[PDB]
């Protein structure tokens, strides 16, 4: 998964 | 205590209890165009969880993209929410998370899944009501659904989860 | 913002989504008068589902009956309504549905079943709230519940349906 | 089934 | 129609169908010291049940104790309320019932269970809004948790209830 | 099971 911004 | 008492029984007429969660977006024409135009760029949706006291979990899309995304993908993600019961459960977070974007004829849904990275503060245990959101900034091209295609229907579209339960 | 927020909460607190359902009738007597007066002559119940994201269905009983029955029996019918999730739902609606009236002394209940007419507006994707209700009109004779008999007691009555989960 | 009156 | 339906929503969220309840009683330092103090005795816990329409219960806690436990343990006790549907089910009350008090390192919880007395009016079915409730009076020192111990945990503890299904 | 008092 990417973090959101 | 008035319009906090409907919202409180809308989130509970859209919880779940089994890791599986049917998200119906609608007014999706107005909503995508308030994030295009910066004013609403994200939503929450409301929660479930992976058990009856279990993990309390919900998702945020961004019509319009986020990072790497923005502009060109609807990017959807994954929240671990502060539950009633997070002393009981094992932590870091990691299940492994699916997400879906429902096509309509059923014919290709838009599909991608994940196993949670356990270094993330994102899957550690809650200290403030949500933890940071993570999952796919380029979940979606927002050229293939949205424009033609059969993933918005009747001004609506459907987001799906399901949460892997091995090990609960 | 008042009343209305009840009556959502009531049928929540109603609602099953695995196709089984049972209905208390509670003051009896006097909707029974109230049909045999005219005045009221139908009850819908509360809203139940298939699965949690399945088919939205509820009941239509004549306590002085319709059609063949008026007068005479109690009738019973099927109704399905526009659910939230009808567009990733396969149509015409095809599930065996079973009603019953209980014997309180779990003796001898009453009962039927049928499969849908898949020509019929009834089973098609509601535009409307409502379809056409369907189901039995002669479902149960006035005489044999309501007067003596186990079925109706401390003023009321349990009528329970049974959606067959096959191929769903 | 039968449709309602 | 203010607060009662705020009360409604906030059981409703807190009910369970499957004879499986966890209460998460919050403010415990003040609840126990109102207990101490005589001023708040007890206390019940929201409603659960055996299925959809099986038995409704509730738990009671007494957290400076009752009986042979007063001053000395935490008392905990079952409860039988008059259910929508007590009419269609078998009585007396005779399924098995256990009692937790949850350890939150999940180490070691304090258990007790036992098999209802028939012959007691606290199984019978309900004529008043519940029974006379029965369970551990000597549930659990006082001592053991409630000081030292990680059976309180930020100030909250769980409490927990199966009750046996078989032949349900 | 002990009623309670």
């Amino acid at each position: 998964p990417v973090q959101e911004t | 205590a008035m319009a906090d008492l409907e919202q409180k029984v809308l989130e509970m007429e859209a919880s779940t209890y089994d890791g599986v969660f049917i998200w119906k977006i609608s007014d999706f024409a107005r909503k995508r165009q308030e994030a295009v135009a910066g004013r609403i760029p994200a939503i929450f949706s409301p929660a479930f969880y992976t058990s009856r006291y279990g993990y309390k979990m919900c998702l945020r899309i961004y019509l319009n993209g986020d990072g790497t995304g923005r502009g060109t993908h609807l990017s959807l993600f994954f929240v671990v929410m502060k539950g009633p019961n997070d002393a009981l459960l094992r932590w870091p977070f990691n299940q492994k998370v699916t997400l879906m974007l429902l096509d309509q004829n059923n014919r290709e849904h838009v599909i991608d899944a994940f196993r949670p990275d356990v270094t993330s503060s994102s899957f550690q245990r809650p200290v403030n009501d949500m933890n940071i959101a993570s999952g796919c900034p380029l979940f979606c091209p927002v050229s293939k659904m949205e424009a033609k295609n059969s993933y918005v229907r009747d001004d609506a579209i459907f987001i799906k989860a399901i949460v892997d339960l091995t090990g609960l």
